[PDB]
């Protein structure tokens, strides 16, 4: 990630992956 | 059940003298007891007893 | 339902504040929780294995982009020996400017940690050169995960739900698992050490752009369909070749050539690929055995049904064993975790003898922490294993269905095994005691010459047997007319006996009398442990002084105080006395490890071969001369880049201290003390507008048992990775 | 909370009610024996966990079986 | 040379014959004694499974001895496994004797 | 020889690992009068330590790399008097011990007060099974033969 | 009766052809265990039986050796024969090939009988000399095992004397022991 | 490192923002009867 707009690319996927484990957690309880 | 002062093996599964022999003391011969034998070891249990009482299919040796 | 355990009453009724406690405890005992059926709890499961694949792929994409962000692969790769890597960068506000000169070592711009955890090495010989190609990475295992985790939560909507009797096809997974999972992923593993890991060690790049384009033989796939297949194996590297650059680099992509790359000093990359060509074939074959729906394959029942030996010898055989292992989760655990924890010390043992990634056994402080993690995952997995068989026997086992099999008459002898288990741990115990006592006295009386010193004659022998050339015993591989020797003559022996001959890298070490001793108490802790946890696991069903164990359940803390004392009884008790004895043997192992290993990186072997057969040589030649740079971390003459583990070292220890505290002091003393504590709280002005919801109460017993061997544990863990961290890259070797 | 058992094979001693510190044990009229007493726990509601009443028992295994359940204030022993 | 078509199809050919001619009754009886795989006493199918159903679509077959298309896949991936750990053996010359 | 070991009477390192610990006795010998108690015990201490190893080399263990005997555990027949020949008078004597305290049980537990009888030896018949216990293999057989060495009634129970 | 005096077992009653009533470890103590046992051993004193002469006989006219008779593979060429003369169609793979093909439907062909008189003695095109019509025939039967376990035994003397004599055949060791039978025996391998 | 002031950022956002508040919500979630 030498460059710039990769670390953003990054923070948005992580935000994604995120939103996608919160709804497997309301799904698990 | 069995005689007085008899010798019999118990069978009880989850006795302490379970596979042991003891010498049987008075069985009560009334008529609704569900333990009649009376049965005293030579060893003691772990709280320190030595007789304990028994129905007659539940131990017999010879 | 209605307060934080929603998934128990027992404890939402609690107004105590052990409701707090025991909710984050049987928080995953999905079994035991309030109106369960065999249909939500392998969903449950599922739903978790999704889970905790999504949490080990999000942690290795952040492994990945923090290697990329803030190391120095790229100077590392050109440099490999003269270079440390980086792991990520630290940002403390509470550092001081001495300690921001101490940490920016290395070429970073600030202060940074050195990975001791060989993902350099690993990433750089599978054919990684640049940080693009590691962000690449990260990305796409962020993607990854973020597809489990979407199929997490799929699987556990209504319309998609599977069925109770879909997990149990057993024959169907192990062929589909057998097959695909092992077979056809070793084969993905070797196209793509064939596209793109051999071809860029051989010094040319190659990335998606050029996939179809540069082909991995120059006369690729021609030999192959017409079965010439010696044509990939026609000319290797040399000696001379230089892993990164073409100086010398041959263009075979399949071979057998054993022993290690004279330069990088670990295995041949051709080599890998053809192992896993050749256990990909192995495991796609093995995967049609089992009958799916096609007509031909297996019945795994009628399999076990019939080995029943005529004679009686062993009762019913194995009649029976296809419904337990079938309907019993614990059962599947524990035949899963013993055979996880015994390949999980195989890669132990083997990845320091033949070091499979480049300059590997040259960071002399990376192979130690690696040895010493994977052996200590290894005990705690085999001490989870014979766990999970105990709470099998408790709660899974039916004694009718399982009537007269060999399971039952393993309950059926039992005190045989724990009696025999007794002697041999005795036995080991009693004389390498005395041995090394013995040692101790005779180097106490300034006569070191009247000590037993005993060859390990069968290990040398052993040795000798796989081509070792020290001990003259000339057995089988060392003998030139053996025809064992003259078979792999042609083959991988010019460089398997090159490498084992080699008397500085760390296959097939030299042994003497100081090794003997070291494997007899090894011997010994395996011994006792084994004998810990086989006892709890057979008794516990039952045992004379407690005959009902199995209605009470796996953990409750004793039976109370009469009939002579019942403390400490259960079988998580059993399990809780083990790990105390798994942790010494892996210190044990892994003292025994660092030990001949900087011994051997030093210079002077003849140190540990001469100063271990005694006891206190362990103490004053390893702990205590070995420890003059990590109590130096910081003095009042300044500080240096080990301070951090001079803390970490002396926090250990507090932690282990700790431990003490919840093992030797037991509850009725701490609840007297809340009770006088909460008077104290209630009758203070000015402090009695604030109140407790929950109850304070002291823990409970078996809580308390198992916070002290939590902090047993993590301070064992924590003083002793940071003195083999410490003591090894303070000095490296 | 704790779920007291009986079986029948108290021989009447009366010890395990004239033990236990709670008020939870009693006797009761029950033919079989020798003198048509057994034990009874109707007030288990009171329970501690004390297993003073398994202490007393001179049955060869037992008689009287205390198993541990769901936790209260009574059965705690709490007094704040 | 070791020439390939004729190795390769003269070991899928005895295999072939191996398994249509002297092994059928032998694999017959086998396959029928341990029939089904079974939990708690029933077949994955009756137990419950969409997915645990055997394929009588692709077993209809004709040949007098009941050769459904299943035995010719098996059997001529065995020949082709001896066929190529033949072909790959006599293209190198060794001498791994006593 | 085996195991690369050199016997003890060439091992050019013992000659050190006694030429050293000689010199530093004679180095404590040398701050008394050659007719002083220390000087007397020194001497003997010196004695002692030349009797010594003139026994070790005439025996035939093999030396280290570092002027140490080396223990040829194997069953090595030129090596005999290391391991098997004082592990049998070792069985011997401990099966002498387990033999007669397994016959002194026996004898007593057919008694009037057998818990008495082991708080309270009785020497008299103890010293008789002791006595007796000198050919305890050609009993030990005998009664494994006659099938009076075991029980089959033991009286373990699992509920 | 392998031991005069002693008894036998209750099974081992003598009946059957070549029975003395040896088995000191039990093994015919269960009756199916048995029945497969005694169609094995008239297999193995078979196949023995006609191995004997196979080794004789070429070592003395053929000039082989029975282990260097099998050595000319790992070397392209070989494959003698009676009077030496090469088989061409000796190669390895396309011998091994009929030598796998017709042991197995051979064996797949005996395999696929009911009866175990007729599976241990078929006769039929077996017998085409009518030798065991209604003449002697347990008499037959006890020549045939007296015959099979003596050849067994010789061929385990075979193979282990091809071990301790390595390069060389069982009828040289005759000529050895001929030569000195005071000097040349079984106390040189046994006791070195 | 290509931003440099990242870390200035997060990690007083992760060590003391994020505990202060997650624990707060499960204190919330715990000493709840509903
Ligand atoms: C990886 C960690 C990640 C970070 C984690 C950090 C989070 C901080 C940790 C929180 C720990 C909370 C305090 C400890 C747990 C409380 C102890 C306790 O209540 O303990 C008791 C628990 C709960 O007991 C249960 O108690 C139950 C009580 O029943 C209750 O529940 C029943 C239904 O559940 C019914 O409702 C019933 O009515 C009701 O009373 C029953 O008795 C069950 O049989 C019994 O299991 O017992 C059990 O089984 C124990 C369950 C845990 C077993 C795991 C032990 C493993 C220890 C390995 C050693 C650690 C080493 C660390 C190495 C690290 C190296 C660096
Ligand atoms: C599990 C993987 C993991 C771990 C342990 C760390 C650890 C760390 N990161 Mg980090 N990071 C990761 C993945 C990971 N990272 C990924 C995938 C990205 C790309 C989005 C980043 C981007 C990133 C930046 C930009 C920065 C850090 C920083 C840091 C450090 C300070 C903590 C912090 O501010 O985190 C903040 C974390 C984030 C902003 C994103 C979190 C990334 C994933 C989504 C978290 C993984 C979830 C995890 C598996 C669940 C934990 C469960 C557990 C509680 C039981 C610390 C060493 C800081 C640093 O270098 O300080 C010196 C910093 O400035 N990280
Ligand atoms: C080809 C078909 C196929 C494939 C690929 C899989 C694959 C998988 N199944 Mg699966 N399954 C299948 C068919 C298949 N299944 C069928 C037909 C059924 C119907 C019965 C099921 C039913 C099923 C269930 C019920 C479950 C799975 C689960 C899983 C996962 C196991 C966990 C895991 O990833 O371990 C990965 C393991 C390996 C990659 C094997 C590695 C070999 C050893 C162990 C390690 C060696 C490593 C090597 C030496 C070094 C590498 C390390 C490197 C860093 C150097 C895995 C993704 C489990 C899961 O995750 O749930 C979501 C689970 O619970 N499956
Ligand atoms: C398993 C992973 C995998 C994958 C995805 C690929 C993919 C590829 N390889 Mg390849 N390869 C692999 C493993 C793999 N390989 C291994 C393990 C080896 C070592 C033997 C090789 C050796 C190799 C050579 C020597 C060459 C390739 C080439 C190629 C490319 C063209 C293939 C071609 O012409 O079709 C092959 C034609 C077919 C008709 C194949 C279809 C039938 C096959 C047998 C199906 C497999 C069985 C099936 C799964 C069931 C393609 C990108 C060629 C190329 O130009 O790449 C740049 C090339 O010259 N590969
Ligand atoms: C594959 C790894 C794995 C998995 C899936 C589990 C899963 C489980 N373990 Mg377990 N365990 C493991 C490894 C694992 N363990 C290891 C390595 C050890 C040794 C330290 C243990 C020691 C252990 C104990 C001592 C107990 C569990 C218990 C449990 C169950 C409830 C966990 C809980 O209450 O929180 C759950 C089924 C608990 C249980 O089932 O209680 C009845 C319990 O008491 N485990
Ligand atoms: C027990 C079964 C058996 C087996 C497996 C063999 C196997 C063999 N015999 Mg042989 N043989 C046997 C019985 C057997 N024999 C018997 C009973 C006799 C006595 C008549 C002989 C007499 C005999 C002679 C005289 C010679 C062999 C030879 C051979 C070898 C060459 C085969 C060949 O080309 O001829 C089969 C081809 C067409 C039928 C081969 C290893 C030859 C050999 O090894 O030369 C050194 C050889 O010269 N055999
Ligand atoms: C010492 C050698 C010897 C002797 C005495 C016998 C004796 C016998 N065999 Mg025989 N057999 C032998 C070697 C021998 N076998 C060998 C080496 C093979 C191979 C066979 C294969 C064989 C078959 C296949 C059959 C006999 C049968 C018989 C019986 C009647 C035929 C006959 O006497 O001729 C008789 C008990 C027949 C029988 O019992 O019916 C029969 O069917 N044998
Ligand atoms: C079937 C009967 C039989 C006969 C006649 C022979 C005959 C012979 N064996 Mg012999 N042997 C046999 C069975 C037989 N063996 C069996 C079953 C075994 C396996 C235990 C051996 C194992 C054996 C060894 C190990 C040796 C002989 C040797 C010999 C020869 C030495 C003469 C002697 O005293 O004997 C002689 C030709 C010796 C030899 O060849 O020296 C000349 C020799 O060293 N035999
Ligand atoms: C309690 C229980 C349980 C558990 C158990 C366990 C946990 C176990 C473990 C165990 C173990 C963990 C074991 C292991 C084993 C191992 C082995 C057995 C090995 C072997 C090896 C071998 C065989 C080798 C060989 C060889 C050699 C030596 C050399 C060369 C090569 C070869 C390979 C040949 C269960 C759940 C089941 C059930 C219930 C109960
Ligand atoms: C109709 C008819 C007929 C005909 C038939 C035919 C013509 C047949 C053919 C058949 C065939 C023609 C078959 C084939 C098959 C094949 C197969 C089935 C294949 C498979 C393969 C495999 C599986 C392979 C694998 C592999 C790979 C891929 C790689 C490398 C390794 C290996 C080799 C392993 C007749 C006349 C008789 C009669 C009348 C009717
Ligand atoms: C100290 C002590 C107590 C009393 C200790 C108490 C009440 C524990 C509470 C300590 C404080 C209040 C919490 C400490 C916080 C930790 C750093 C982490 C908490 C847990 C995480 C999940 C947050 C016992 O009750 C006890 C019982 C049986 C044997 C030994 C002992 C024992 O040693």
């Amino acid at each position: 990630s030498i460059s710039d707009s990769q670390i953003i690319v990054a923070l948005v996927s992580a935000f994604i992956t995120g939103i996608l484990a919160l709804r497997l957690g309301k799904s698990l309880y | 059940g069995p005689k007085r002062g008899s010798i019999v093996k118990v069978l009880r599964r989850e006795s302490y003298w379970f596979n042991d022999t003891g010498k049987v003391v008075a069985v009560d011969q009334a008529p609704g007891v569900r333990y009649p034998v009376v049965v005293r070891f030579d060893k003691v249990n772990y709280a320190g007893v030595s007789t304990n009482n028994y129905s007659p299919d539940e131990l017999e040796a010879a | 339902a209605s307060r934080f355990p929603k998934f128990s009453r027992g404890l939402s009724q609690d107004p105590t504040t052990r409701r707090i406690w025991f909710g984050i405890a049987t928080a995953h005992d999905f079994e035991s929780h309030d109106d369960m059926t065999e249909e939500r709890l392998y969903q449950k499961i599922f739903a978790s294995h999704f889970g905790q694949l999504a949490i080990i792929f999000l942690w290795t994409s952040g492994n990945l982009f923090h290697v990329a962000w803030q190391g120095n692969f790229e100077a590392w790769g050109q440099d490999p020996l003269h270079v440390r890597p980086i792991a990520h960068a630290i940002w403390d506000p509470h550092f001081g400017q001495p300690a921001v000169e101490a940490f920016t070592r290395g070429g970073a711009s600030g202060p940074v940690n050195i990975a001791y955890s060989g993902v350099y090495q690993w990433w750089y010989t599978i054919g990684l050169r640049t940080n693009q190609d590691l962000y690449g990475g990260s990305i796409f295992l962020l993607f990854v995960s973020a597809l489990f985790l979407i199929a997490g939560w799929l699987h556990l909507q209504p319309k998609w739900k599977p069925s109770v009797s879909w997990f149990k096809n057993a024959e169907s997974r192990l062929n589909h698992h057998l097959s695909g999972l092992f077979g056809v992923s070793s084969l993905a593993w070797t196209g793509h050490l064939v596209h793109v890991a051999i071809p860029e060690s051989r010094g040319e790049h190659v990335r998606w752009n050029n996939l179809l384009t540069a082909l991995p033989h120059p006369q690729g796939l021609g030999p192959f369909f017409a079965g010439q297949w010696n044509v990939y194996a026609q000319n290797p590297d040399s000696n001379s070749h230089l892993f990164g650059t073409s100086e010398g680099a041959g263009t075979a992509i399949l071979t057998f050539l054993g022993g290690f790359h004279p330069q990088t000093q670990s295995l041949w990359l051709t080599d890998m690929a053809h192992h896993h060509l050749a256990i990909a074939v192995i495991f796609i074959i093995a995967g049609h055995m089992y009958r799916t729906n096609f007509g031909i394959g297996h019945s795994m029942k009628e399999i076990l049904e019939a080995h029943t030996p005529p004679g009686g010898r062993l009762g019913r055989g194995h009649k029976g064993l296809y419904d337990t292992i079938n309907n019993s989760l614990h059962f599947q655990l524990g035949l899963a975790l013993a055979s996880l924890g015994v390949i999980t010390s195989l890669v132990a043992q083997h990845m320091y003898s033949l070091p499979p990634y480049a300059f590997l056994a040259q960071d002399f402080t990376t192979q130690a922490a690696l040895y010493t993690h994977h052996q200590y995952i290894a005990g705690f997995i085999m001490t989870g294993a014979f766990a999970h068989g105990a709470i099998f026997f408790i709660r899974d086992y039916n004694p009718e269905q399982n009537k007269d099999n060999v399971l039952a008459r393993m309950l059926e002898h039992k005190e045989a095994i724990i009696s025999h288990l007794s002697w041999a741990s005795l036995f080991l115990g009693f004389h390498t005691l005395g041995l090394y006592v013995h040692n101790d006295v005779m180097l106490a009386f300034g006569t070191p010459e009247k000590q037993i010193l005993i060859e390990p004659v069968f290990a040398q022998w052993i040795q000798s047997a796989h081509g070792k050339a020290l001990y003259g015993f000339d057995v089988l591989l060392s003998s030139a007319d053996s025809p064992a020797f003259n078979a792999g003559q042609t083959l991988w022996l010019p460089g398997w006996l090159d490498a084992i001959n080699n008397n500085s890298n760390s296959l097939f070490l030299t042994i003497g009398p100081g090794d003997f001793l070291v494997h007899h108490a090894i011997a010994l802790g395996l011994h006792t442990t084994t004998l810990i946890l086989v006892k709890g696991a057979l008794d516990a069903r039952g045992s004379k002084l407690m005959p009902d164990k199995k209605e009470f359940g796996y953990s409750f803390p004793c039976d109370g105080p009469g009939r002579g004392g019942t403390c400490d009884i259960s079988a998580w008790d059993a399990f809780y006395l083990a790990v105390f004895w798994m942790l010494n043997t892996i210190g044990w192992v892994t003292f025994y490890w660092h030990w001949k290993h900087i011994t051997l990186w030093q210079g002077n072997v003849a140190q540990f071969n001469e100063s271990s057969t005694y006891l206190m040589g362990w103490l004053r030649d390893y702990l205590w001369l070995n420890s003059s740079q990590l109590i130096n971390g910081y003095n009042p003459f300044g500080m240096n880049s080990l301070s951090v583990w001079a803390w970490m070292f002396l926090f250990g220890h507090l932690v282990w201290a700790t431990g003490f505290m919840f093992l030797i002091s037991w509850r009725g003393y701490w609840q007297e003390l809340i009770e006088t504590l909460a008077w104290a709280h209630e009758r203070t002005p000015l402090a009695n507008l604030v109140r407790w919801k929950d109850k304070p109460v002291a823990l409970s017993i078996v809580q308390a048992r198992l916070v002290g061997l939590a902090h047993f544990s993590v301070g064992y863990i924590f003083t002793y990775a940071a003195f083999l961290i410490a003591s090894t890259s303070g000095k490296f070797g | 909370a704790h779920s007291v058992k009986i079986y029948d094979t108290c021989i009447g001693c009366t010890q395990c009610v004239r033990a236990c510190p709670t008020d939870v044990l009693e006797m009761v009229p029950w033919d079989g024996c020798k003198a048509s007493q057994i034990a009874s726990a109707p007030r288990t509601e009171d329970c501690v966990g004390c297993k003073r009443c398994e202490s007393a028992c001179p049955t060869d295994f037992l008689s009287v079986r205390v198993y541990l359940g769901a936790e209260t204030t009574r059965s705690m022993g709490l007094a704040y | 040379e070791a020439n390939t078509a004729l190795t390769i199809t003269l070991s899928t050919g005895a295999l072939l014959f191996l398994g249509r001619f002297v092994f059928l009754p032998f694999q017959r009886d086998n396959v029928s004694r341990q029939g089904l795989p079974v939990q708690n006493g029933v077949t994955h199918f009756d137990a419950g499974d969409s997915r645990a159903q055997e394929v009588t679509s692709f077993l209809k077959t004709n040949d007098p001895a009941g050769f459904t298309i299943v035995d010719v896949l098996a059997w001529g991936a065995l020949g082709h496994a001896v066929g190529f750990f033949i072909l790959a053996t006599i293209n190198n010359g060794y001498n791994p004797q006593f | 020889d085996v195991a690369g070991l050199t016997p003890c009477k060439e091992s050019k390192g013992f000659a050190k690992r006694e030429k050293q610990e000689i010199k530093k006795l004679e180095s404590r010998l040398k701050l008394y009068a050659p007719d002083s108690a220390p000087a007397l015990a020194l001497n003997a201490t010196i004695e002692k330590t030349k009797r010594r190893f003139a026994f070790y080399g005439n025996e035939g263990l093999l030396c280290g790399t570092d002027g140490l005997p080396h223990l040829i555990v194997d069953g090595d027949q030129a090596h005999l008097g290391e391991f098997v020949y004082p592990g049998l008078v070792f069985l011997y004597i401990a099966g002498w011990i387990g033999w007669v305290g397994r016959a002194y049980l026996i004898d007593v537990r057919t008694s009037k007060k057998p818990t008495e009888k082991e708080i309270i030896i009785d020497v008299p018949l103890a010293l008789r099974i002791m006595s007796k216990g000198l050919t305890w293999p050609v009993a030990a057989i005998g009664e494994l033969r006659s099938g009076k060495l075991v029980e089959k009634s033991a009286n373990i129970t699992v509920s | 009766e392998w031991l005069p005096g002693n008894p036998r077992p209750s099974y081992l009653d003598g009946s059957a052809p070549g029975d003395f009533g040896f088995d000191p470890l039990g093994l015919g103590e269960v009756p199916e265990n048995l029945e497969r046992f005694k169609e094995s051993e008239l297999i193995h004193a078979r196949w023995a039986m006609l191995a004997v002469p196979g080794v004789l006989i070429p070592e003395a006219l053929g000039y082989g050796n029975w282990v260097s008779a099998q050595k000319w593979a790992a070397t392209p060429g070989g494959q003698a024969t009676y009077l030496g003369n090469p088989v061409p169609w000796g190669n390895l793979p396309v011998i091994l090939a009929i030598e796998f093909l017709a042991i197995a439907f051979a064996e797949s062909q005996r395999n696929g009988e009911p009866d175990p008189e007729k599976r241990k003695y078929p006769g039929g095109a077996f017998d085409p000399l009518g030798f065991s019509k209604g003449a002697n025939l347990e008499e037959l039967k006890l020549k045939e095992i007296k015959n099979g376990r003596l050849a067994l035994v010789a061929f385990l003397g075979f193979a282990v004397q091809a071990i301790a004599y390595p390069g060389t055949g069982p009828l040289e060791n005759l000529k050895t022991h001929l030569a000195d039978p005071w000097h040349n025996t079984i106390a040189h391998v046994i006791i070195p | 490192m290509t931003a440099s002031y990242l870390p200035s950022i997060f990690v007083p956002l992760i060590g003391l923002v994020f505990p202060a508040i997650t624990m707060a919500s499960l204190f919330i979630y715990i000493e709840q009867d509903e």
